[PDB]
């Protein structure tokens, strides 16, 4: 109402806390840079009145518009024409109830809830103002639709004998807002007896949309009002959720502060942190010290060269364990799962091979083919991880040669022949043939035959089962230490606090160094790997002569040029040293006898 | 040897040469200052005006034996006066007391407890005051000639923030037109 | 010559260095006139204290007022030999060439005082003598003295000779010389029309179209 | 430029002080030729810092990192460990360049 | 013999120069109380222009430590609540020196138990003898007023059997526990007010440290709440409400509960320490789920808006909880929660009244971090009390908040082990105490500083807190975390469940100074607080045996 809008022109222009005055302080600030919007943080807006709260909390749609024209005239008002309307973004925190609340009293009310946003689709528009014209007698006028109850709020009148229905929607002076009908994916931890989850639908405005990639979880908050589509019994209905403020997590496109860097700089200028990051990843893993640090160097990666003619190399590396049960080769992959940008787990049987590249389908729309799926499209960047390379027998091999190596597929079915990009990363870890006679006869058969699936990765660990009777002791010393009395809630909290990096650390350092240091390595290096490797195919050679055969060709070696770039993206150094690279050889030489062995 | 603010000036000492100007005050106590600019008087009487400089008289509100009294266009209702000459005039700004936004900044630390009415009226009254001036700035400088621009009424804190920039952004314009020929 | 007025002339012109391109003549002359005063105030604080010591076997206001004033108008001076400093730094291979031969300027007692002189060719002999051994071991025989002979001219000057500065103006209103229309003011540029300055309007300009009206400090900046 | 201990150039920059330590002849000079210049002046006037104006006297001032007895001059302040300071602003111009008086 | 008024002018001359002529003062930390008296002191002195120095002291042997051995001119010492029992003068000896001496203190003791010697023998001790206790130990007037001076035989011999009964009369006192009867904002306050400063923030200050001491006694903050009625009146700042000002700090009075965190947090938590209410009627973990769920459940509470249920929604949800806690009169007689209580605001920025704001300096002063690893602890909680002391202020606002989500997890911390101990079952009545011996469960590391430990008594006092009409003793605990067998065993106090009649202080400092004189192998009183004292693991198990046959009640 007139009087309720008397009651914000009059609050958003003189609300502060002690001599700071923000509210114009900011929007100023916003209207330079063109965003048109604000950030009203309900939970700070009620020391005004708790009725005036309480005629917003109750009742839907009119305030939202009537708040909106207020604050477009006061931004008018700062100013001495091309004005458009604002938009508004709330934020709370109250608590959120998942999936539940459904229909008893959360109609139309305001909420907030937790999900992971699985599935974009392309843009669209509605307008905002028109501009509508008559047949008979040329009559002009204008309807904005503004907020809403999908269209079909108020319809074009009758009134200007006279035919009915005689306006129409020109096309020359107009303004369009843009939809999403993006779906929410229930967070899959938090509805536990046997029961599948569910999903629903969610639209929203232009200057709050492409703000979310599919992986990730998110927080939101807004209403739960209700639409009716004519394409089942009863007069019945749907729900959805028109959103309002995605304040949620990173985005895990590199805008951010000052002060995240500010202590990354200072702990960087600190020459420790290549030993220090072995701990302080993984706080419950008994040293295995050779491969932990094979994983903060997958993890970051090398660079992209796109050198002055047609080719490229490929820049990234990919590993690979095998080993025993009992020796931590699966626990651990969890672990790498929350600490990546985006990461995907797909580690279960291949599935289905043909459909972990790209899927086809009959659309109901228009009984069309289009591409819609796939586990290779969503990783860019990240990191996949899978397991079992032995009992996946059909086709996992003809789905990852093209898929490696150039990482550039092409569907070659019904409809398109694009080559979509990829800069994705493997990783897997599998079983020999039942682990222990494996390695007490002859050393082949781990792979039943092929090696040229190996000759694609290009690091390999083999652990293997000891009978060391003193260190064995600590570890059972170790585990009851974790399992229960939980005194490494409060030992990694007294240890950590000065010394070590917590684990939520780490997703905002990684995406901060990879994406602005360049490295290259250093030029006079080169005589170094070049005498390294004249040796190490004359200690192949001697092994062949025993009647022996099988891996090593010539894509490690320029694996380890990569290997040596890893950690120069971790000092952020934009050339390297030689006490960089030798350490680097000596993680690679502990694999290289793994071989005559 | 600074080498860190150089061309310009800090915020920090822009009102260390507005302090050093005269107000008047509202004495009450009763030689006492051979300060060498200081005029010191005998058995002060109060109730009675007299110029006295600033940053002794911020010290002598420390030890709260006096009080001040605002200068004379310190009030809501006359303020409103200089916003309806500068609403018809998109030219210029009028009439400016020349040191205001430095001045109520030291008279709200400290100086809060004096006058009838200060909070919740006279900040409304200042801070449009902040940018309708700097609205003013944003249309001036896009006028740019070459080597003449008409600044009349502003402040010495403006002046030291459009200043770092407006050098050597007409500065390195002058070459390409001088020495073109 | 009152304290007052023997303070804010000093002020005017530490002020109007602080955004210079190029050097002032630095005025000695007052200075001695209050380099004896700020010994002196120090030392009738320094005795005048120690009565109030020995009163004891009330006033707090006459002391503090007194410790706090001397030492903030110390400041200013601490800051007005240090940016000589910082500007004799870099300019020192232009003024030894306005100093070698002989021309209309000279380096004089008005124009540097006695420490600065003194630190300014110990200093550029010291720095000499970092590129000579160090660097200068392979130099051969056209590269010695180190100024421009052609090619990149940089080894010379600051000419930055047309750095714009704002202005105030403050000429003292009696009439006397009077010219323009509403005051005597007066503009010539190097190509451009004489439109000019008139009271107390802020302006821009550059710098030799103004060193001559600096002289006569009837113009602040 | 001489606070204390100023002739200790030492725990600062070891690694480069073969870089430093070869043009130390120069920071040497420019030390030398710093204290006659704290002295060519006929009236003591500071050059050592001090390069903020000052706002008042009376300045709330903590401590940390810190021991032993310092400050023989314009007496003593009996330094001890995590004490609060309330003092007159002109004498502590020369500890907090020295950085062991901490926060304002 | 030291009026209020007259110590302060005479503080005034002794240091006032403009030079090194520092007055110092001491402050223990380990009271909440101690602290927000000497904050205001400090401000007025701001504006009273003189140097100061202000250092903290948590180690009763440490004392000799900082003040013997540090001294050039320092005229004018001063300390809060340090030497009320135990004689600084023998413990630190000064000799006569230059009637009308030199170096001067005062001293502002809280405790009951005095001594004398400190008042009378007043050369250099110049304590806060005003208004405080009129008939201050009546009998001393011939008692040691004849041991000063100390055929005659057979009345020499009777004089001694005076002074031999003059003798029981000082055995009897120095027998007696402690407490605080009269916190010192009391004193302060009224001492400003003689001098006249009207500003509100002395007015919010004050109220603090006599709130601190609504789980020590009951009834001293009763005698007080009459004076405080008439200063928010006679304080007045306004009639009408005039509104909208974002200033001026206003004060008023709503009922307010037991249920603290209530307008911080949220009136769900209520549910961890309504079974505290429930402790304090007969439960904590059997029935409680049951029982709860149709009084602090009239919903199932919705979170929706539940951050502006406990904010602004309760404008009709907690007026029925006024429409409630009239009819939750009967329901259970649970009537500890019905309170007068008090409030501020800030103008914007939501209330934050004084009963939680006391709850979260506590917890604060904790978290926000041979025998040779005892010195980087003793060092800790110096470092950490300096973190506190500064958030009285506007000019730090978000690290209070900082405290409030410490706050409701530490108790959910330290429930978390009460309610294993309470099931454990190893609470052994013996005769006449009960005794309790945590030798390790699980979270042993947040028991090093003993102000959590008082709080877990206070908890563990609770869950005794039934009817128990015989054997009203309290209980003495242990723990330990480090080398050595630390073991900062404590007592309690008994309390009374609101019907003081008989005020019982302690029994145990008099037993105390016992088997600090008799065993004499590795027992100590070196921390302050004389209800906490150290004993070793093969001297605990004998220390009760001493014990349980020395009645000393
Ligand atoms: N090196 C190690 N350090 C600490 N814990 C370990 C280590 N290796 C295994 N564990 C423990 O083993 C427990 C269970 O592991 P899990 O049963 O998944 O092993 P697994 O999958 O059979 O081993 P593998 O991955 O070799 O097959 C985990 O809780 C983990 O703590």
């Amino acid at each position: 109402n007139t009087e309720i809008i008397k009651s914000f022109k009059n609050f958003i222009l003189e609300f502060r806390l002690d001599s700071q005055f923000i509210y114009r302080d900011q929007l100023r600030n916003n209207i330079l840079v063109k965003n048109y919007s604000l950030t009203v943080n309900m939970e700070h807006l009620i020391g005004y009145n708790e009725d005036i709260y309480k005629k917003l909390s109750d009742e839907p749609s009119d305030i939202i518009p009537l708040f909106e024209t207020a604050i477009t005239q006061v931004a008018k008002r700062i100013s001495i024409n091309s004005l458009p309307t604002f938009q508004l973004i709330l934020n709370s925190n109250a608590n959120q109830i998942p999936l539940r609340d459904l229909d008893s009293e959360h109609v139309s009310k305001i909420v907030r809830l937790s999900g992971i946003i699985i599935s974009t689709s392309v843009l669209s528009s509605r307008a905002t103002y028109l501009s509508i014209m008559c047949r008979n007698c040329r009559h002009t006028t204008s309807i904005t639709i503004n907020n809403f109850n999908t269209g079909n709020t108020v319809s074009l009148p009758r009134s200007c004998n006279c035919g009915p229905d005689p306006y129409i929607i020109i096309h020359e002076s107009s303004k369009f807002i843009d939809q999403q009908f993006l779906k929410l994916q229930e967070i899959p931890e938090l509805v536990p007896v046997g029961e599948m989850p569910r999903n629903l639908t969610m639209t929203c405005d232009r200057y709050l949309t492409n703000k979310v990639i599919p992986g990730t979880r998110v927080t939101i908050v807004g209403i739960y009002s209700i639409y009716n589509s004519k394409n089942s019994g009863v007069a019945i209905r749907t729900p959805y959720i028109k959103i309002l403020g995605i304040q949620s997590d990173v985005e895990t496109v590199t805008m951010f502060t000052e002060e995240e860097e500010e202590e990354f700089l200072q702990l960087s200028r600190n020459p420790k942190l290549y030993e220090i990051l072995t701990n302080s990843i993984a706080p419950s893993i008994f040293g295995n010290e050779d491969i932990k640090k094979a994983i903060v160097c997958l993890l970051m990666g090398g660079s992209k060269k796109i050198l002055p003619d047609g080719m490229r190399l490929r820049g990234d590396i990919n590993v690979l364990l095998l080993g025993d049960p009992g020796t931590a080769k699966s626990q651990l992959l969890k672990f790498v799962e929350k600490v990546s940008p985006i990461a995907v787990y797909t580690s279960g049987k291949g599935s289905s091979a043909a459909g972990l590249t790209a899927s086809v389908q009959r659309d109901p729309m228009t009984r069309e083919f289009y591409l819609e799926g796939g586990a290779m499209v969503l990783a860019d960047g990240g990191v996949v991880c899978i397991d079992e390379f032995d009992k996946m027998r059909d086709e996992d091999r003809v789905a990852i040669h093209e898929a490696m190596e150039q990482q550039t597929i092409s569907i070659a079915k019904a409809g398109i022949t694009t080559v979509l990009n990829s800069r994705t990363s493997v990783l897997a870890a599998a079983n020999p043939i039942y682990g222990r006679y494996d390695d007490l006869k002859s050393p082949g058969d781990n792979i039943d035959f092929q090696t040229t699936i190996l000759s694609r990765f290009d690091m390999i660990f083999i652990v293997k089962d000891d009978h060391n009777e003193e260190r064995d002791i600590s570890i059972a010393n170790h585990v009851i230490n974790i399992h229960t009395g939980n005194a490494n809630a409060m030992q990694n909290q007294q240890e950590e606090n000065g010394s070590e990096i917590s684990i939520e650390k780490m997703k905002r350092y990684i995406t901060y160094c990879r994406l602005k240091c360049a490295p290259r390595l250093s030029p006079q290096a080169a005589e170094k790997l070049s005498s390294n490797f004249v040796t190490i195919r004359k200690q192949l050679l001697i092994n062949e002569l025993e009647s022996t055969e099988r891996p090593i060709t010539i894509r490690q070696l320029e694996a380890i040029i990569r290997i040596t770039e890893s950690l120069a993206k971790l000092e952020l150094s934009p050339i390297a040293q030689e006490r960089h690279v030798d350490e680097a050889i000596r993680l690679f030489q502990a694999s290289t006898m793994d071989a005559a062995s | 040897l600074p080498a860190h603010l150089q061309q310009t000036f800090s915020p920090e000492e822009i009102q260390f040469i507005v302090e050093n100007e005269p107000i008047k005050i509202f004495p009450r106590i009763t030689w006492q200052l051979i300060t060498t600019d200081d005029k010191a008087l005998n058995n002060m009487v109060a109730m009675r005006s007299t110029e006295v400089v600033l940053w002794i008289a911020l010290l002598l509100k420390q030890q709260s034996k006096c009080s001040i009294v605002a200068p004379q266009w310190l009030t809501t209702k006359e303020l409103d006066r200089k916003i309806q000459y500068e609403k018809t005039h998109p030219d210029r700004f009028s009439e400016l007391p020349w040191n205001w936004l430095v001045l109520a900044r030291i008279l709200f630390n400290k100086a809060k407890d004096d006058f009838h009415d200060p909070i919740h009226e006279l900040r409304g009254k200042i801070q449009d005051l902040r940018e309708i001036r700097q609205i003013k700035v944003l249309k001036g400088l896009k006028y740019l000639n070459e080597s003449h621009l008409q600044l009349d009424n502003l402040s010495l804190l403006e002046i030291n923030e459009l200043r770092p920039f407006i050098t050597e952004i007409m500065d390195k314009l002058r070459e390409i037109h001088t020495a073109s020929l | 010559v009152s304290p007052q007025q023997d303070f804010s002339d000093l002020m005017k012109s530490w002020k109007n260095e602080r955004c210079s391109p190029e050097l002032l003549p630095y005025p000695h002359q007052l200075m001695k006139r209050l380099l004896n005063r700020i010994s002196m105030q120090s030392q009738l604080i320094e005795n005048i204290s120690m009565g109030f010591l020995d009163m004891q076997n009330e006033s707090k206001l006459p002391l503090l007022c007194m410790e706090t004033e001397l030492e903030r108008l110390k400041f200013v001076i601490r800051s007005y030999i240090r940016c000589r400093l910082s500007k004799i730094d870099k300019f020192s291979l232009y003024l030894r060439q306005l100093n070698e031969d002989e021309n209309s300027l000279i380096s004089l007692t008005d124009l540097l005082s006695k420490d600065e002189i003194k630190y300014h060719d110990t200093h550029s002999l010291i720095w000499l003598k970092l590129v000579n051994d160090s660097i200068l071991k392979y130099m051969p025989e056209e590269l010695q003295a180190i100024n421009d002979t052609e090619g990149s001219v940089n080894m010379i000057d600051e000419p930055d000779w047309n750095k714009f500065v704002f202005i105030h103006v403050n000429g003292p209103p009696d009439g006397e010389n009077e010219f323009g229309k509403p005051c005597y003011t007066v503009t010539i540029p190097d190509l451009k029309e004489e439109v000019e300055l008139t009271i107390g309007s802020i302006y821009v300009m550059r710098y030799e179209v103004i060193r001559d009206l600096l002289r006569d400090d009837k113009v602040a900046l | 430029n001489g606070l204390d201990l100023m002739s200790s150039i030492t725990f600062s920059q070891q690694d480069t002080n073969n870089l430093s330590h070869q043009e130390q002849e120069y920071l040497k000079e420019y030390c030398d030729l710093i204290t006659d210049l704290k002295s060519g002046d006929l009236v003591d006037i500071d050059l050592s810092g001090s390069l903020v104006p000052p706002s008042d006297v009376f300045i709330d001032v903590r401590v940390l990192k810190d021991a032993g007895e310092i400050q023989t001059e314009y007496g003593v302040f009996n330094l001890i460990k995590d004490s609060q300071f309330f003092v007159r602003q002109s004498d502590v111009e020369r500890l907090i360049q020295q950085g062991y008086l901490q926060k304002i | 013999i030291s009026q209020f008024s007259e110590a302060y002018n005479k503080i005034l001359r002794n240091s006032s120069s403009h030079s090194s002529c520092q007055l110092v003062i001491f402050v223990s930390c380990l009271n909440i109380d101690a602290l927000c008296a000497t904050k205001m002191l400090s401000l007025l002195f701001k504006k009273q222009l003189v140097q100061s120095q202000i250092v903290p002291i948590f180690g009763y042997s440490e004392l000799r430590r900082h003040y013997s051995q540090l001294d050039d001119n320092i005229n004018s010492l001063l300390l809060v609540g340090f030497g009320g029992v135990i004689d600084l003068e023998a413990f630190l000896e000064i000799d006569p020196q230059e009637q009308s001496f030199r170096r001067d203190i005062y001293v502002l003791d809280a405790h009951r138990p005095w001594n004398l010697d400190n008042i009378f023998g007043s050369q250099i001790i110049q304590c806060f003898d005003d208004g405080t206790v009129d008939d201050t130990l009546g009998e001393q007037k011939e008692a040691y007023y004849k041991l000063l001076e100390l055929n005659d035989l057979s009345k020499r011999k009777q004089r001694k059997k005076q002074i031999h009964e003059y003798e029981g009369v000082l055995e009897e006192y120095y027998s007696q526990g402690t407490t605080v009867v009269n916190s010192i904002s009391a004193q302060i306050y009224s001492l400003l007010s003689a001098i006249g400063e009207t500003n509100l923030s002395n007015l919010w200050l004050n109220i603090l440290g006599t709130t601190s001491l609504d789980i020590a006694y009951a009834q001293v903050y009763n005698r007080l709440y009459p004076l405080l009625q008439d200063e928010v009146k006679r304080l007045t700042p306004s009639s009408r409400n005039s509104v909208k000002t974002p200033d001026t700090l206003t004060l008023n009075i709503q009922p307010d509960y037991y249920l603290f965190l209530l307008r911080h947090s949220s009136l769900y938590d209520s549910f961890y320490y309504s079974n505290y209410v429930n402790a304090k009627l007969s439960l904590w973990n059997e029935n409680g789920k049951k029982r709860l769920h149709k009084m602090f459940a009239r919903m199932g509470i919705p979170l929706s808006t539940a951050q502006e249920t406990w904010l602004y929604m309760d404008h009709s949800i907690k007026r029925e909880l006024g429409i409630i806690f009239d009819k939750n009169l009967d329901r259970y007689g649970l009537q500890d929660i019905i309170r007068d209580g008090f409030v501020r605001t800030l103008g914007y920025r939501g209330s934050i009244s004084a009963s939680e704001f006391v709850e979260a300096l506590t917890a604060l002063l904790e978290v926000g971090n041979s025998a040779q690893k005892l010195t980087n602890l003793r060092k800790r909680w110096v470092s950490n009390f300096w973190l506190s002391w500064d958030a009285l202020d506007d000019r730090k606002v978000e690290l209070l908040n900082r405290g409030i989500q410490l706050a409701q997890d530490l108790q959910r911390a330290i429930f978390n082990t009460g309610v294993a101990i309470l099931e454990k079952k190893l609470i052994k009545h013996l005769r006449i105490y009960r005794l309790c011996v945590l030798q390790d469960g699980p979270d042993l590391d947040l028991y090093r500083n003993p102000l959590t430990l008082l709080r877990l008594g206070n908890w563990l006092i609770e869950c005794c807190a039934e009817s128990e009409d015989k054997q009203l003793l309290p209980m003495v605990l242990a723990s330990i975390d480090e080398n050595t067998d630390t073991y900062l065993v404590a007592g309690l106090t008994p309390r009374y469940p609101r019907g003081t009649k008989k005020p019982i202080l302690n029994n145990f400092s008099m037993a105390f100074q016992q088997i600090t004189a008799e065993t004499d192998a590795k027992v100590r009183i070196d921390n302050f607080e004389s209800s906490i004292i150290e004993i070793r693991r093969e001297d605990l198990s004998p220390f009760l045996e001493k014990l349980t046959l020395s009645g000393l009640l």
